[PDB]
């Protein structure tokens, strides 16, 4: 069994974000790290949107990311610290649209190691030197300079090592043009290692360390070291030199301290807490991210707290030293992994989970009524600052970026009655969590929809002017009628200006800038913008059958191949040429090539009959009425078209198959893609010419990264379509379904998956699908949280506490502010969940409809109750009722693990999958973490106990139990009699259950400790599964294993387990942790494949190989792309896929799909050893993606 | 016997007697990654000298394919002292 | 021998597991998806998780034993 | 130690001095080094200037800036001003692109020296401007605004080595400018440059050649201007047999001419010298052949028409035939020209192989080795030109020369045989493989 890995959608969560002039122009761009994918994004200053310029899979964990600019330069390079052990300096080339490895300096071993640097990264603000650093012991400084050729020169690494020292955060110091200084937060753990009393850990204070680097002396000196009053998390570089004072801003627990040496005392300002906060008073606020803004005159800092409140920090100096720190509340955004303030007042809030946002900075917050907190005002050192969090005043939301991070559960199912199944994915964390339905295809937004009597068969969008993109009178005709509508500011069904009129027209095309030739079955008239209806008589009495009309040529073919051709005369008279020779049969498809205004005529013309035979000739007058190349297709070509750019001729057959060939005088490389007959038409999507095919399943041959992708559209199944333009739709499609005209427009360019999101309240752990009503039974469990009843009662308790904590005269103001606090409700998804408590939880159960967004039922659990498993099942003792069993841990504290018990709620799922009624609740001793139906009974994993339960009257009856499971059951699978149990640390355990004697007999296991998140079943012997570290393994029982095994003292296993062992037949490191696997088929008519979804927001697939020769070819392709195209971070691809366990029986197609993005000389250099052309290698690479799921 | 300092930008060299040999494991099969050496081992009169004998260097020193597979190229300057 | 975390025939259980825990914490802070998992389990920001793991780096297994 | 020929000796001297400066402080360095500012001996002043530059590298340029401000404007002696400007020049030379944040300050400090009454101060000021410009390449042109009018005026008055230093400064300033000002300025200086083209003193000729190489390599100086204004006097005055007898002038003119062809077009430069391929002076032939080699290796032969092709063929044939020394430059040149022509050398290949066979029958074996090397270099193009019978005859003669006693020539003959077998094939090979 050999597989092949593909990525349908890449990872969308953002770890790091930096801003700078990476393209070298004046506009600023964002570089974001999606984990193992580096992306370059362009925030548009006009429309406010975000365009992803580049995605590169670097095949390694990007542990740090920071950009630097040299002195006097106008371009920004990207410094990447990774798990490769190498520091990589990259430059964006906008001409080739790729990242060039400018520098790759090797210093340590590969992996996220404790002392090999890569985790922490600092730059000098003048770009003179960078410092890479590990968590422990090891800091390296690279001095960066330029030669005379304006290139980049990196020095040898200067060791600034210090053994037995932890690094919290490193950053450069804006000292100006002096010696470059690096600021570190350090901990000295050596005193606490040799102290058994534990007093040293209580007194090991942090040190702010200033490492100076003397460039002339070429060494790193520990210039300054100071103790800190509390442990800080990170540092902000104050812009210094002539721009302002130097020094650092230490962010810490409930305090921010400006610190600088010399005659500067440290200035301490408390972090302001929310006024009447609903969190516990024992907690403290730390800044999660910061974004300095070096303006022309005055700088400021945007520091976001843990709740999500942005604070604007300024420093009142009145000298080179700083006298005051002034914080001020800015706004409230979701919690950001990184914030990037931009020029022209933008702010890219890259949220740590869920969708990212881009806001526009409207105001600064200076001449307003909000109070500004200062460090110079007196305090009693017992009361902090209180601010009232109001909604967005200084920020205007202009864009969002849809991110699937984190995917917590997934299911592939055709719940909507369509042909292809959908991806039902539980996303998000906490109040921003949701459930997203993902469908294949680009999103289509309607502009104007109208209803017309009579089913159309031939409609067109015709404009009276070539320059005017809007159709002046679109001929929306039918087979017998013609409901042509003129479109100006609005569409009105008027057909006075058309030559057809009330007569039906089978074709209406623009033959000139001010003239259009309409070939109705009455005749062909080249009617101009005026009433110049010259109804030219066709050769013979036959009507119009086939039309090949371009902007400079027109061919009308009757029955028998009466190819009446006409070129572009300068006068504009409807005339038919004398070259009208009858062919063997009429052309089912007739098309011409591109006819731009620069060219006098087209270069090609194709006519294909309904007897499965096509011909393509030149459209010039030298090759008129004489074919040049032939095509013996197995099916009759229903339509044909030519799309410019690398032009291609696409012919759609009578079935749902479109063959695309390269533009040539002869037949090119024919690639067939599956897609009612294919009535293909042309359109102008984003300026680029593309083809749209209407069939039983629609298709739109878009060009994303110059790739021919036949992605469908999320719209109504139209019978015909044409390109159109309007005010609401500047580049859209005017289409006709069964008696319904519509205008449809698309927004996203690539759009491999379109998502619709239904919001939730807590973090969704798992959901199951009811097989009868087709609904989703979601469990949402959140740590550190309050249930709504407990949150309301805690708000009431806080109001009752503050009205007596006032305790003086004139309490009307206190009562009215308590009422104003009680009645309001800040949104949890915007202002954060104001919830706290280490032992506290909040869990709900939600039966929800997957089609719409309605929640059918919502059962709110208790305070310290936490749902962790859910299943739906029938029973043998009970009838056809569907029972929902929910496993709940009671008062579970995660660190350290101390569970107070457990419960299993049972519900009868009344009102046909739309309501849960609480029937009973069976208490158990451990967490019932895995619930699975089993042969009419149910299997519950209570800690390390595997219990076969049957449904009783008032409780659940434990009918069988096994306790040879090692640590903790996290998942139970079931096929036939065999039960596959996942341990939290050990591998899958096979249990043979006999219905006789009621015994759960363990008979097999696998010999690897795998922190299995989830499992899946392939057949009776093979089990797939994932890892908590980002791996996917597939294990299989060997043949002729005796499953009928049955004292226990004498009999022993092979190695502390069963006597039979399961062999591993696949292992592959994804790099992003997989939480859902499913053996499904995404497109109908394809073949089954193993789909996995990852916590970073990515969806991938594994495809079995159907032949030895395909496996050998893709093995050789992967071997060549490992060497001739190394990954961008310097990580070895083979060692990255062999991270925790070695790669086995898979071929990574994420590297093999970089063959198309590799340089063409390198492409033919790779492909010459395969004895195939690079088009043939790209055809095989696309064939393995299209013959399986996309 | 190995220097094992932090290597820098200097490229290790081999003499005519050991041209093509892997400095770690002595194998002549499949060179892979260019050898980098510390700055002290390339300072002054030591520049361009053989990383095994200190004699004149005529070719670039390489780690073999087996050494780079086992990440023996990430252990520091392999100049023999 | 100079690499922190390696051991010898006189390595104690406490030092070995302290090395294991520190290696594991640094690995969590390196592997983005591990820290993502941990930040989904509790209801804390990634920065808070990083802070907690860094505070745990001082004595991840508690004070050592005598002799 | 700071003037020793060994580079590492100078690095260690600068490191020791910088450590001394950072241990003792700026105050004692200025107090210590001031009495030697106006010393009569030039080498003590040069040593102090280098020492002050390294001290500036140690403590930072702004720390030493006021001392330079005071010294460069000293009313008491021109020696102090000369030493300060030399300090600025050595700061530039030592720190390279690191001087850019204080480049404006240094230029403002030294710019007054250009109109000083003493000639040496003007010369050292121009040289310091040239060093600062070279170190700042390709940035920092704005910081030179205030220096633009003095130098440009100075070259309309000064002559000799002072004019040479001013023009060198100008030549280093031009590639930092944008297209419009580069065009304007190089049009302003081309008259003085072309006037200095015929100067007898060699250092001036080297400097002006370097300056023309710099200015022709700058964006904004159009190819037609170089064609009409620069190229005729350049080729008329510089390409003479006298300059070919010195190595530095040889190399510099070759690189300058190649950069010129790089900008104005390959054929435009090549057509002006092909006939000199047939000069009787063998050293001149070698110079022109090397020039053609470098030009054609960068750009190819796609720009060469038929007439210039025949001119090239005749020139390389004459140069190869009238050869008395075993020049590797003639071998590589013949090989690269034929291999660059590709299938276009097809009509000329009979006489060419005749000449190779001629050199293959030379009495001295080193000429034979060169001929065999040429065979190996040109076998591929001779194959794609389809002349397999002459190649077979060449294989027969080399096989007849296989009893050669001298090993390097025999090795070259074997390499030529490998080339002949690779191009003709094993079935049609003459002699048979079995022999
Ligand atoms: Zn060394
Ligand atoms: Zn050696
Ligand atoms: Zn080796």
């Amino acid at each position: 069994m050999f597989l092949y890995n593909l990525t349908l959608q890449r990872a969308t969560g953002i770890s790091f974000a930096i801003h700078g002039n990476f393209s070298g122009t004046k506009q600023q761009e964002i570089v974001v790290s999606r984990g193992k994918i580096l992306e370059l994004l362009r925030p548009d200053p006009n429309t406010g949107k975000v365009h992803t310029l580049l995605t590169v899979e670097v095949f390694g964990v990007i542990r740090s990311l920071m950009a630097f600019r040299l002195t006097g330069g106008t371009k920004d390079y990207i410094v990447v610290g990774s798990d490769s052990g190498r520091i990589v300096i990259l430059e964006y080339q906008p001409s080739k649209n790729m990242f060039e490895k400018i520098h790759q300096e090797t210093f340590g071993k590969s992996g996220c190691r404790r002392i090999v640097p890569g985790q922490f990264l600092a730059v000098d603000p003048k770009g003179r030197a960078v410092m890479i650093s590990a968590i422990e012991k090891q800091k390296l400084v690279y001095i960066l300079n330029r030669d005379a050729a304006a290139r980049l020169t990196i020095s040898s690494p200067l060791e600034a090592h210090k053994a037995n020292t932890l690094v919290y955060h490193v950053v450069g110091v804006d000292v100006g043009f002096e010696n470059p200084m690096f600021a570190c937060l350090e901990m000295d753990y050596e005193e606490a290692d040799n102290d058994p009393t534990g007093e040293a850990a209580a007194n090991t204070q942090q040190t702010l360390t200033f490492y100076e680097l003397d460039l002339g002396l070429n060494h790193v000196v520990r210039k300054y070291s100071e103790p800190l009053e509390e442990h800080g998390n990170f540092l902000i570089t104050v812009p210094g030199g002539s721009d302002g004072p130097s020094g650092v801003l230490i962010c810490s627990e409930n305090y921010i301290t400006y610190k600088n040496f010399g005659d500067q005392p440290d200035i301490r300002c408390p972090i302001p807490r929310r006024r009447n906060d609903l969190d516990d008073p024992e907690r403290g606020m730390i800044f999660v991210c910061s974004a300095t803004h070096k303006t022309k005159s005055m700088f400021f800092f945007l520091a976001q707290t843990e709740q999500g409140d942005i604070f604007k920090i300024t420093l009142e100096t009145d000298e080179d030293m700083v006298t005051e720190i002034r914080l001020k509340y800015f706004d409230t955004v979701p919690v950001a992994a990184a914030m990037c303030v931009l020029k022209t007042g933008f702010l890219f809030v890259a949220s740590e989970f869920g969708n990212h946002y881009l806001y526009q900075i409207a105001h600064l917050g200076d001449d307003d009524e909000e109070p500004e907190f200062s460090s110079a005002m007196p305090l009693e050192e017992g009361d902090t600052f209180f601010f009232q969090p109001r909604p967005l005043k200084n920020l205007v939301l202009v864009d969002e970026l849809d991110s699937l991070s984190p995917i917590l559960f997934c299911q592939i199912a055709d719940l909507a009655n369509e042909d292809t199944p959908q991806l039902y994915v539980a996303c998000g964390r906490g109040p921003r969590s949701s459930l997203r339905v993902l469908r294949h295809g680009l999103e289509v937004s309607e502009m104007a929809v109208s209803e017309l009597p009579g089913n159309p068969n031939a409609v067109w969008t015709v404009r009276r002017h070539i320059e005017d993109e809007f159709d002046a009178y679109i001929i929306v005709s039918f087979v017998n009628a013609t409901l042509v509508l003129s479109i100006g500011e609005t569409v009105e069904e008027v057909t006075d200006s058309g030559f057809l009129g009330t007569t039906p027209t089978l074709s209406c095309s623009l033959l000139g800038d001010d003239a259009l030739v309409q070939v109705y079955p009455d005749g062909i008239r080249h009617i101009r913008a005026d009433k110049r209806v010259n109804e030219w008589k066709t050769p013979g009495k036959k009507t119009i059958v086939k039309c090949a009309v371009n902007q400079r040529q027109v061919v009308i073919a009757l029955t028998g191949g009466e190819l009446v051709y006409f070129e572009m005369d300068p006068s504009g008279q409807l005339n038919e040429y004398t070259e009208r020779k009858e062919m063997s049969a009429d052309v089912v498809c007739m098309s011409l090539a591109n006819v731009p205004p620069g060219e006098q005529r087209s270069r090609f013309l194709a006519v294909g009959l309904v007897d499965n035979t096509v011909r393509i000739i030149s459209l010039d007058p030298s090759d008129c009425l004489q074919p040049l190349s032939m095509q013996a297709l197995p099916a009759q070509p229903e339509s044909l078209c030519i799309v410019e750019m690398f032009l291609y001729l696409n012919i759609g057959l009578q079935n749902g198959v479109l063959l695309r060939t390269v533009l040539d005088p002869v037949t090119g490389d024919l690639s067939d893609t599956r897609t009612r007959p294919v009535k293909l038409f042309r359109v102008r999507m984003q300026g680029q010419e593309a083809v749209l095919a209407m069939s039983s399943r629609s298709w739109l041959s878009y060009s994303y990264q110059s790739r021919f992708h036949l992605t469908p559209l999320s719209y109504e199944t139209l019978e015909f379509a044409s390109g159109f333009a309007s005010e609401q739709c500047p580049e859209g499609i005017v289409a006709i379904s069964t008696n319904t005209l519509r205008i449809l427009a698309l927004e996203k360019l690539g759009a491999v998956f379109n998502q619709v999101a239904f919001p939730l309240q807590y973090t969704p752990r798992k959901f199951v699908i009811h097989p009868e009503s087709n609904n989703l039974i979601i469990i949402e469990t959140d740590h550190n949280a309050y249930t709504e009843a407990t949150k309301a009662q805690r708000k009431q308790q806080m109001a009752e506490e503050m009205v007596e904590a006032a305790g003086e005269d004139e309490r009307e103001l206190a009562a009215e502010m308590a009422a104003a606090f009680l009645n309001e409700n800040l949104p949890e998804s915007i202002f954060g969940a104001p919830k706290a408590g280490n032992g506290q939880w909040a869990s709900v159960i939600r039966v929800m409809n997957p089609i719409q967004g309605n929640t059918l039922d919502l059962v709110q659990l208790e305070q310290n109750e936490a749902a962790f498993s859910v299943a739906v099942c029938r029973f043998s003792n009970t009838g056809e009722d569907w029972y929902v069993l929910v496993g709940v841990a009671k008062d579970l504290i995660l660190n350290p693990r101390s569970v107070a018990g457990g419960f299993v709620y049972t519900y009868k799922l009344v009102n046909n999958g739309e309501k849960l009624e609480f029937l009973h609740k069976t208490p158990v001793e451990e967490v019932p973490a895995a619930i699975a139906p089993f042969q009419g009974r149910v299997l519950i994993g209570v800690g390390k106990l595997l219990r076969v339960y049957d449904l009783g009257k008032k409780k659940l009856l434990r009918k069988c139990e096994n306790k040879h499971i090692a640590n903790y059951i996290s998942g139970i699978q079931t096929i036939g009699h065999r039960v596959i149990v996942s341990d939290v640390q050990e591998s899958f355990i096979w249990v043979r259950y006999k219905r006789n004697e009621n015994q759960l007999i363990i008979f097999a296991d696998d010999t690897y400790p795998r922190w299995v998140t989830t499992a899946s079943l392939l057949d009776y012997d093979t089990v797939a599964g994932a890892d908590k570290f980002g791996n996917i393994c597939v294990v299989r029982l060997p043949p002729n294993t005796n499953d009928e095994v049955d004292k226990a003292l004498w009999d022993r296993g092979l190695l502390n387990g069963a006597s039979q062992k399961a062999e591993v037949i696949m292992n592959y490191h994804v790099g992003e942790t997989v939480l859902s696997l499913q053996k499904t088929t995404l497109i109908p008519g394809g073949s089954e494949s193993l789909v996995y979804t990852t916590l970073s927001g990515g969806i991938g697939i594994l495809v079995p190989f159907t032949s030895h020769e395909d496996h050998d070819f893709f093995q050789h392709v992967e071997m060549h792309l490992r060497s001739e195209h190394p990954p961008l971070c310097g990580r070895d691809h083979l060692s990255f896929r062999s991270y925790y366990f070695p790669v086995k029986n898979v071929i990574d197609g994420d590297l093999c799909e970089q063959f198309n993005s590799m340089e063409p000389n390198k492409q033919k250099n790779v492909s010459e050893e395969l004895d195939r052309t690079p088009p043939e290698v790209s055809k095989k690479l696309e064939d393995i993606r299209t013959r399986y799921a996309f | 016997i190995f220097c094992r300092k932090q290597a820098g930008v200097a490229i290790g060299r081999l003499c005519e007697k050991c041209d093509g040999k892997c400095v770690i494991c002595d194998s002549y099969v499949r060179p892979c990654t260019l050898v980098r050496i510390c700055d002290e081992c390339n300072y002054g009169s030591y520049q361009g000298r053989c990383v095994i004998c200190g004699g004149p260097g005529v070719s670039d020193a390489y780690y073999c394919k087996e050494c780079t597979i086992q990440e023996k190229d990430r252990d520091g300057c392999p100049k023999i002292v | 021998s100079k690499y922190i975390g390696t051991g010898h025939a006189d390595t104690t259980k406490w030092e070995w597991l302290v090395n294991q825990h520190r290696d594991s914490y640094c690995s969590y802070m390196g592997h983005f998806d591990l820290l993502n998992y941990f930040a989904i389990a509790e209801n804390e920001s990634k920065a808070r998780v990083r802070f907690n793991l860094m505070e745990k780096m001082l004595q991840p297994c508690g004070p050592p034993a005598d002799k | 130690l700071l003037i020793d020929e060994d580079y590492y000796a100078r690095v260690e001297g600068r490191e020791i001095i910088s450590n001394l400066a950072k241990a003792a402080g700026l105050a004692t360095m200025i107090s210590t080094m001031r009495p030697d500012i106006d010393n009569m001996d030039e080498y003590v002043r040069n040593t102090t200037a280098r020492a002050f530059a390294v001290v500036a590298s140690a403590l930072g340029i702004p720390s030493l800036l006021p001392f330079l401000k005071a010294v460069c404007k000293s009313k008491k002696s021109w020696q102090a001003r000369h030493t300060g400007i030399k300090i600025v020049q050595q700061i530039a030379i030592l720190m390279g692109c690191a001087i850019l944040p204080h480049l404006r300050s240094l230029v403002e400090i030294i710019e007054h020296g250009l109109v000083d009454e003493q000639q040496k101060v003007r010369t050292i000021s121009a040289l310091a401007i040239a060093a600062l410009a070279e170190a700042a390449t390709p940035y920092g042109i704005e910081s030179f605004d205030s220096v633009l009018k003095p130098l440009w005026k100075g070259i309309r008055q000064h002559r000799g080595k002072g004019l040479a230093a001013f023009l060198k400064a100008i030549g280093y300033l031009i590639p930092l400018m944008d297209a419009e000002y580069a065009n304007y300025y190089t049009r302003e200086v081309m008259l003085i440059l072309i006037r200095e083209f015929q100067s007898p003193d060699e250092e001036m000729k080297k400097i002006v050649l370097k300056v023309v190489k710099q200015c022709c390599g700058t964006d904004g100086v159009e190819a037609n201007y170089i064609k009409t204004e620069i190229l005729p006097p350049f080729f008329k005055h510089f390409w003479q047999h006298r300059m070919a007898l010195d190595r530095r002038n040889y190399r510099q003119l070759v690189d300058t001419t190649v950069e010129l062809a790089n900008k104005v077009g390959a054929a435009e430069i090549i057509s002006r010298i092909v006939d000199d391929l047939k000069d009787e002076a063998e050293q001149y032939r070698k110079m022109v052949m090397e020039t053609i080699e470098k030009i054609m290796g960068n750009l190819g032969a796609a720009d060469i028409d038929h007439k210039l092709e025949e001119q090239l063929i005749d020139g390389i044939l004459y140069a190869f035939q009238e050869q008395t020394t075993e020049d590797s430059v003639m071998l590589n040149g013949f090989g690269t020209v034929v291999n660059a022509l590709g299938k276009r050398v097809k009509p000329y290949l009979p006489q060419i192989c005749g000449t190779v066979l001629w050199r293959l029958n030379n009495k001295s074996a080193k000429v034979r080795q060169q001929a065999a090397d040429l065979i190996s270099r040109t076998a591929v193009v001779m194959k794609t030109c389809q002349e397999e019978k002459l190649m077979g005859h060449l294989g027969v003669v080399l096989y007849e020369y296989l009893g050669e006693e001298y090993p390097e020539v025999l090795g070259s003959i074997l390499g030529a045989l490998k080339a002949i077998v690779n191009v003709i094939g094993m079935h049609k090979m003459t002699p048979p493989i079995k022999d």
